[PDB]
């Protein structure tokens, strides 16, 4: 009853002069559910006596 | 009366006996139906005899 699309995140470009250390970003991601759990219906009941008496 | 014009019967449903197994229920239970409705037309041909004790 339920879907799975991923989603993924995106890094930032950061500056650097001379012997200064690159700073390692995460990348973060996450998933997202579709869940199916309502069944739409009609319920349309017709007696025997209307239907022998109707067309 | 007369056996022709005295009478009518208006059927919308003859007779009919019907069986269907009831799963729910462990039954092989037997309907048996039938819906009319009789009128008396002409009821001047009719001749009834009431009688008083």
């Amino acid at each position: 009853n339920t879907y799975r699309i991923d989603r993924l995140n995106t890094s930032s470009v950061k500056g650097r002069t001379s012997g200064v250390a690159l700073e390692p970003t995460p990348v973060r991601n996450d998933k997202m559910l579709i869940v199916v759990d309502t069944v739409l219906y009609i319920r349309n009941p017709i007696d025997y006596q209307d239907d022998w008496t109707a067309p | 009366f007369s056996k022709s014009r005295t009478l009518v019967t208006v059927e919308a449903k003859p007779f009919t006996s019907r069986i269907w197994d009831d799963e729910q229920n462990f039954a092989n239970v037997l309907d048996c139906y039938a819906m009319y409705q009789v009128g008396e037309r002409r009821p001047d041909t009719a001749a009834v005899v009431k009688f008083n004790e």
